[PDB]
């Protein structure tokens, strides 16, 4: 049990500890942290998921840490390393001065006006990107895919990624919100070229749809969803009776030729040859398709199912009965067979349902495969973020300078005792551009001075740090550039954990 | 596995060899100074010779085993 | 629980520093031998930088990621690993300096991107082309096993090593990845290395001299036994009743007496005369009977013999490996222009040799089975390494640390990239790479300073990669004596160096992890 | 260190320091060996028994050292043991002392590597002058007093005590059936130990000598070939026990008659296939007994370990348990089989005469098998000088004659050469010096005075020194014309092996 004083203190080391060199991770610029075992040997990363998982915390502050880079990890991807940082420091510069006072939910109202400011702040700054342009998206996925440090493969990616987010993008919730993303996937092929990387239509199965017979080329031929109910049963469509004698054994198979025939028969009508069935298919009842001239794919996994569904775009039908052209299979699915190898891979093209795609990597071998495969998922990620919000924001810390004099004029404007949270959550912003500053290698006195300079002549629009150069620079002339979206989400969830952490005054087990 | 050597080394083997000498110092008459061994098996063991049960005693020295083996012969 | 900041760079420095003792007496020629009990316990003799990195027991974070990066470098050279760890050493030591004083890792860091560039690209100018000569290939061969055995047994090795790649030419590979294959002899000398053309083989006949000079050899290699002895089986395994076990010894032993039998016939249909001979080799036994009866037809049958053997002879002969006998033409089996039989040691070595379409030869080692005949091994074996680079590049330049003098000195000078920046990690990658020369004098005991004005002099008035001559340990050409490094040698002491240097700089926290 | 990595017991200060003085230790039991000596050095190992040795190679094999520096030196000493007899305790007495010689220089400001390349040349100048230095030869190997004046170096480095009768009494044995000119046989000569009587009652016989007594009748046939066996009886059948007696009456008639039928079958299958002499390992039953009567063939009661082991190298043998009937398979060079008793115990003869694969037999009587195994020393070393596989074996000065000649040609010619490698070239000198101390130690008297007199005589390739009275004072005397000669291979592989094992430890740092 930990109680007062004690919870305040340890949630800023807690925060701080992880914190140090995982900010110095940022940026193409990157510090790698060793991690030394007791079995005397090292793992080294650059990635903040690894590196908050692999440690042992002891100290339940730190845990919730954790966790909310999980947060961070599920919706977007990049800005895990930054959410951790940007939270530690909002609880150094207020906290510990306005307890000795006394006023914590004070400090929490504060870090939530100010997180609006920010996000007002934006629009401004940010001018719009084409969200059907290439050329325009692509620079930013450029400055993204940098921070990993790859920059040979990640070229290849950036492209591939352009059409196939668009292309899944197609969700309407009557404000048409773009967060589809779950459509897309990565099929994965060891072997041939390095360079056949493309886009196909639906979504490509082959994690557990490789199997030696599924008609070799289908070009016309349906699909037809089933979750059914294609087994037999001993009764009428529930099981009501026991085989347990030579009398109950004759009487009940009848009954389970009957069933499985009338089952095929709904399936044959809206012409497949090639059929889908997630569960609920026998070794009698698939004996039952081939004697129907029906190939059957059988046997495959229930993700597999979900996704062989989206593929052709058309809905599941639990329903064994009348399985129609109007329900199952509606639009065209098609079904192309490649040996890449000497191994079955299954393309399903076409959606209606207004597109889709996945991509096809082809390494020449599984680790040549892996590079790509990283990189483009990177990538993917920004060129949702900028579907999202079309929007794209100066890189840097230019954008936080803009925000640091914004509360410097807000917290005087209104002169309240929040006044002071104000001027702690500008102070925490500028962390990110002492970070930059140290990856030049210049002293943090002289070029931080520089940038407040900047903010007076020409307001930060562009014009911040980069520590590739080590010298103030417009951003926009580098091509340096990231999207509103991944900026906004960032943010939003560092103040989510700075309210939540200091709530906590006291732990008791 | 144990290594020694040394001029003290030769001090010891002669030392060991006084000690089995005085166990038999004296048994020419019936005169000395006799304490009854008795072993831990419960038998209680004196002779009319004092070599005999120094045959019995198991030295730890190998030098001192030589001097042993010639009561024997 | 935490090392951060100057606790960080202070721990992985200390380690290199420690390292670097012990792996600058392994450098070059005048390098000294060293042997492990500190591994496991037993005597292994082993003078290379990666392999003893693999052989102790390393649970220092710094020692260990040396180690990694190490392995690499090994399996492509297998020369310039004793020297990987003496540059990464100093180049830190460069760096600490700084820091101590008042400097960021970062700006360092900077100075090692601009300092790569430069350094690479001299290689390009500075490179002589060679050969491909015998001569030329000489002079990479002996070089390279002086690093890793004596000057004496050295000098022996270098014949063996030079006509296995001129060998390797005529299957018109770029590489070698085939004749590579080292066998051991039992021997009562050391100082003999003989080549053999084709294979070895580990044992021989149980009878001798049954035919132990094969004119025209007919060589099937097999790997079904032709001896299964009395024993009673039945799937492998002890069953029920006697009876029922005995029934299969019968037809198994008749299935032998046929394939025994197959060879009887065979031996007519290729060959029809005792003026060519048969050759045999099965992995598994034979019976005694059986060898008596073709030995008077004049065909060695050779008993126990590897896996190994029986894979290479596959390539080198142009034979079969098949689980059969039967009735098989000659343009099947495999030929081989002679075999003998040399007894030497307690185990006699029947030879294979003048193999058509060979891609295996076989580099024959005696010893006497000492970890001295371990030692010639893995000598033998990164110098095989060494002349294969000689193929993969044009250009062979004079070493003795004269290449790294001549690079040391070209960046002292300017910027390279004009920026001070850059400039204050180029200091440090110049003096770092000093260490490989100066040390060799170090070892012979000549003063370090006096050689490096002098070495690098001499580079400015001529123009030549003058070098060390290791023994005075004072300079003298490089060129002229054999003390020679390839272009992959040189290019891959430099990219290691940079790479593990760069991820210890930039550690600004180690922290404990399960 | 400064590492959680990088596992060294040697290196920086305890390779230079501690490696050297670990050699000095193991190399203490050889500067009261090698030639004239009354050291005995006793060690025990649990054997049931005390081992007495003058010997490096049993002292060595029992002695284990943690640090390779120390524990390589063995290994080129069991290699000078199978290519040469005597001379083995000089081998690590070299390496050792050039060792501490070698620490030395490295104080001064010398470096290693100069010093092993010093050793390498001095080496090859010493074994370049080491056949001129040969004074004495023999001609011919079928004549005892010039085989037994070699035979007498490996004895005399034992004990000083029994050098005269042992030296003329192999010769005398033969160790003259070979040629010895291109093909020796080690394995087909033993020593073989008889207990009881003196050890100047130790006698010859020609070929195989086993202990073990002879029972039933003895055969002298030619058509005897040996058939060998570790167990060939037990019973035929085991009994279980279930009245905790027997399992039970009716029953023991059966197991007896079983027994009596299988071994007529064993016994006779042995007869027939023209083994004519068994050699029992197991027990002697009166059915086995009373079957070998019948058939006329040599039994031997028992065997040991040892007795088994002789058998399978020098016949071809293997020695198989057995309880139901075998065939030959064994076989056997000997054709001739004789009963003869040694130590008035029953001993099995085996004879034939040839050259090469003939058998002969140092056989000894002694009073313990203590005062056995050290004679045996003496006696193997003398087999294993013998073999240089020539008839001329160019016989240089023994009992180290040699070594002051070596160390002055040395001295002077380390002068003529340059550089740091001169130092080690004197050393080098010193280190054969070595021999010279380990006689004036147990002679008695200090080392000043044993080297510079016979310095004082200058060339000579005589002096050398005994325990005695003279060689104390004048510090003179003549082992080239005592008799006291070695062979030119054995010295050649002594130092040459010596020489490679201090440069490798002295190499380390790991």
């Amino acid at each position: 049990r930990e109680s007062g004083r004690k919870v305040q203190s340890g949630n800023i080391n807690a925060a701080k500890t992880i914190a140090d060199i995982i900010r110095t991770c940022l940026g193409p610029k990157s510090m790698m942290k060793m991690l030394l075992d007791p079995m005397g040997g090292i793992v080294m990363t650059n990635d903040g998921n690894a590196i908050l998982r692999e440690i042992q915390v002891q100290h339940p502050a730190a845990k919730s840490m954790i966790e909310i880079s999980r947060t961070q990890d599920e919706e977007v991807g990049d800005g895990t390393t930054s959410v951790i940082i940007l939270a530690g420091e909002m609880l150094s510069v207020a906290e510990h001065f306005l307890e000795q006072q006394m006023h914590p939910t004070v400090v929490i109202s504060a870090y939530r006006k100010a997180l609006d400011d920010m996000i007002s702040t934006l629009k401004k700054i940010s001018i719009p990107v084409d969200i059907s342009d290439s050329d325009m998206m692509l620079n930013i996925i450029n400055s993204s895919i940098t921070t990993k440090a790859i920059s040979r493969w990640s070229s290849l990616a950036c492209n591939i990624a352009l059409d196939a987010v668009k292309m899944v993008q197609f969700e309407e919730n009557g404000r048409k919100e773009i967060d589809i993303k779950k459509y897309a996937r990565v099929e994965k092929i060891p072997g041939g070229i390095i360079e056949d990387s493309c886009v196909l239509r639906g979504v490509m199965i082959n994690k557990d749809v490789t199997h030696p017979r599924m008609r070799r080329y289908i070009k016309n031929p349906r699909i037809v969803l089933l979750d059914s109910s294609l087994e037999y049963k001993k009764g009428e469509s529930q099981t009501d009776i026991e085989i347990t004698r030579e009398e109950d054994f004759t009487r009940i198979l009848q009954m389970e030729e009957e069933y499985i025939q009338q089952l095929c028969e709904d399936i044959i009508q809206l012409k497949p040859d090639v059929v889908i069935t997630e569960k609920g298919i026998s070794d009698l009842a698939q004996h039952y398709l081939m004697r129907a001239n029906i190939t059957a794919i059988r046997r495959v996994r229930k993700t597999d199912n979900n996704r062989i569904a989206r593929a052709c775009g058309a809905r599941i039908v639990s329903r064994p009965e009348e399985l129609r052209e109007d329900d199952v299979g509606t639009g065209a699915g098609l079904l192309e067979i490649k040996k890449i190898g000497d191994e079955y891979f299954t393309f399903i093209t076409d959606c209606k349902d207004p597109k889709a795609c996945t991509i096809l990597l082809r390494g020449a071998s599984k680790e040549i495969l892996s590079e790509v495969e990283r990189n483009l998922q990177d990538a993917m990620q920004v060129c949702r973020n900028v579907l999202l919000d079309p929007q794209l924001v100066p890189g840097g810390g230019a954008s936080e300078m803009a925000v640091a004099h914004a509360l410097t004029e807000k917290s005087k404007a209104m002169t309240g005792v929040e006044q002071w949270p104000y001027r702690a959550v500008a102070q925490a912003l500028e962390v990110i551009p002492r970070t930059l500053i140290q990856n030049c290698g210049a002293s943090t006195i002289r070029l931080l001075t520089s940038l407040r300079a900047k903010h007076t002549q020409e307001n930060c629009e562009t014009w911040g740090v980069n520590g590739e150069t080590g010298t103030l620079v417009d951003m926009k002339e580098l091509g340096i550039w990231e999207p509103l979206a991944v900026k906004l989400q960032t943010y939003k969830t560092a103040v989510e954990t700075a309210v939540l952490l200091l709530r906590i005054d006291d732990i008791v087990s | 596995t144990d290594s020694s050597q040394g001029i003290p080394q030769l001090v010891s083997n002669i030392s060991a060899c006084q000690v089995i000498a005085e166990a038999v110092r004296t048994t020419l008459g019936p005169r000395g100074m006799d304490k009854l061994i008795v072993d831990g098996r419960g038998k209680a063991t004196i002779s009319n010779d004092g070599a005999t049960i120094l045959k019995l005693l198991d030295v730890v020295h190998p030098a001192a085993k030589t001097l042993v083996d010639i009561a024997k012969s | 629980e935490v090392a951060r900041a100057q606790a960080a760079l202070a721990v992985n420095i200390s380690a290199a520093r420690g390292l670097q003792d012990v792996l600058r007496t392994n450098l070059g020629p005048k390098g000294t031998m060293k042997m492990l009990v500190s591994g496991a316990g037993d005597i292994k003799l082993t003078k290379d930088g990666n392999v003893l990195l693999h052989e102790m027991q390393i649970q220092h974070p710094t020692a260990s990621l040396i180690a990694k990066v190490a392995t690499a470098q090994d399996d492509i050279t297998g020369d310039g690993t004793t020297s990987n760890v003496l540059i990464i050493g100093e180049l830190l030591k460069q760096a600490d300096l700084y820091i101590s004083e008042g400097l960021h890792p970062r700006i360092i860091t900077e100075g090692f991107e601009a300092a790569k560039e430069k350094a690479l690209q001299f290689l390009e100018e500075v490179k002589v082309s060679r050969e491909m000569d015998r001569e030329t290939l000489i002079d990479v061969a002996r070089t390279s096993l002086r690093t890793k055995v004596h000057a004496e047994l050295a000098d022996v090795l270098t014949e063996a090593v030079v006509d296995s790649i001129l060998a390797i030419k005529k299957q018109d590979e770029p590489i070698d990845l085939f004749m590579i294959e080292i066998m051991e002899m039992k021997h009562k000398s050391e100082t003999d290395t003989s080549l053999i053309r084709g294979l070895v083989l580990d044992h021989g006949a149980r009878h001798p001299d049954m035919k132990k000079r094969v004119e025209d050899a007919y060589i099937l290699t097999c790997n079904v036994s032709l001896e299964y002895e009395k024993t009673e089986v039945n799937s492998g395994f002890f069953y029920k009743s006697a009876e029922e076990r005995e029934k299969l010894v019968k037809a198994e032993r008749k299935f032998i007496e046929d394939r025994v039998k197959k060879i009887i016939e065979l031996k007519r249909k290729v060959c029809g005369d005792s003026d060519k001979g048969f050759v045999v080799i099965n992995q598994k036994g034979i019976d005694p009977f059986s060898l008596d009866a073709l030995s008077k037809e004049g065909i060695v049958a050779l008993r126990r013999a590897k896996r190994r053997n029986m894979e290479r002879l596959t390539l080198a002969c142009g034979g079969v490996a098949l689980n059969s006998f039967d009735d098989l033409s000659p343009d099947c089996l495999g030929h081989a222009g002679l075999v003998y039989e040399y007894t030497l040691g307690e185990e006699k070595f029947t030879f294979i040799e003048k193999c058509n379409n060979p891609r295996s030869v076989t580099l024959l080692i005696k010893g006497p089975n000492k970890h001295t005949l371990t030692q010639i091994k893995d000598a033998v074996r990164d110098g095989l390494r060494a002349v294969k680079n000689a193929i993969d590049d044009g250009c062979v330049v004079p070493g003795a640390g004269a290449v790294e003098v001549a690079m040391a000195e070209a960046l002292i000078k300017h910027k390279p990239s004009v920026k001070g920046r850059a400039q204050l990690g180029v200091q440090a990658f110049a003096d770092a790479l000093l260490i490989i020369p100066k040390v060799l004098a170090q070892n012979s005991g000549f003063d370090l300073q006096e050689t490096l004005v002098k070495i690098q002099a001499e580079h400015s008035e001529s123009g030549q990669l003058v070098g060390v001559d290791l023994n005075t340990g004072e300079p003298m050409v490089a060129a002229e004596v054999g003390v020679w490094d390839n272009y992959c040698v040189k290019k891959q002491l430099l990219h290691s160096c940079t790479v593990i240097a760069t991820n210890i700089l930039l550690v600004d926290e180690i922290m404990r992890a399960g | 260190m400064l590492k959680e990595g990088a596992k060294h017991f040697s290196g920086l200060e305890e390779a230079v320091y501690r490696n050297i003085q670990a050699c000095k230790e193991l190399a203490q039991t050889t500067r009261t060996a090698y030639g004239p000596n009354g050291m005995n050095k006793m060690v025990i190992n649990h054997l049931e028994k005390l081992f007495v040795t003058n010997d490096a190679a049993t002292i060595l094999r029992e002695l284990e050292v943690q640090h390779p520096a120390a524990k390589m030196i063995v290994m080129a000493s069991h290699m000078q043991e199978q290519e040469v007899g005597d001379g083995t305790n000089f081998v690590l007495v070299f390496a050792g002392a050039l060792l501490e010689l070698a620490e030395e220089l490295l104080r001064i400001g010398l470096s290693v590597s100069e010093v092993i390349e010093g050793y390498e040349i001095a080496c090859r100048k010493a074994h370049e002058i080491l056949p001129n230095l040969v004074c004495c030869s023999a001609k011919n190997l079928r004549d005892i007093d010039e085989v037994s004046s070699l035979l007498r170096t490996s004895i005399m480095s034992k004990q000083y005590g029994n050098e005269v009768f042992l030296a003329k009494l192999i010769a005398q044995a033969c160790v003259s059936i070979f040629p010895d000119s291109g093909h020796f046989n080690v394995d087909n000569i033993r020593v073989c130990k008889i207990l009881g009587s003196g050890i100047s009652s130790s006698s010859v016989l020609h070929g195989m000598v086993f202990k073990k007594e002879t029972e039933g009748d003895v055969t002298s046939v030619k058509d005897a070939k040996i058939a060998v066996y570790s167990c060939p009886f037990d019973g035929m059948i085991t009994e279980t026990k279930g009245t905790v007696l027997i399992k039970t009456a009716e029953e023991l008639m059966n197991f007896s008659k079983g027994e009596e039928n299988l071994m007529d079958a064993q016994v006779k299958a042995i007869a027939d296939t023209g083994a004519n002499v068994v050699v029992t390992g197991g027990k002697v039953a009166d059915m086995a007994l009373h079957y070998a009567n019948k058939y006329n063939i040599m039994l031997v009661r028992l065997n040991s370990k040892w007795d088994l082991r002789r058998l399978c190298k020098t016949v071809g043998a293997t020695a198989l348990p057995r309880l139901t009937p075998p065939v030959l398979e064994e076989m056997g060079h000997c054709d001739s089989v004789y009963l003869s008793e040694v130590g008035d115990t029953q001993v099995v003869v085996f004879k034939h005469e040839k050259e090469d694969g003939a058998i002969s037999t140092i056989v000894l009587r002694g009073s313990t098998d203590n005062l056995m195994d050290d004679i045996e020393r003496a006696v193997d070393d003398g087999v294993n000088t013998f073999k240089v596989l020539t008839r001329d074996k160019r016989l240089v000065p023994g009992g180290g004659a040699t070594e002051i000649e070596l160390a002055k040609q040395i001295t002077s010619y380390g002068e003529t050469c340059p550089g740091l490698e001169q130092y080690a070239i004197k050393k080098f000198a010193e280190a054969f010096e070595a021999i010279p101390r380990a006689l004036a130690e147990n002679s008695g008297v200090k080392a000043n005075e044993v080297i510079s007199k016979l310095y004082a005589v200058h060339q000579e390739g005589n002096k050398n020194v005994g325990l005695d009275i003279e060689a104390e004072v004048p510090a003179v005397k003549d082992m080239l014309e005592a008799g006291i000669l070695d062979t030119y291979l054995g010295k050649y592989w002594a130092i040459k092996l010596a020489t490679n094992a201090a440069v490798t430890v002295l190499r380390v740092d790991q």
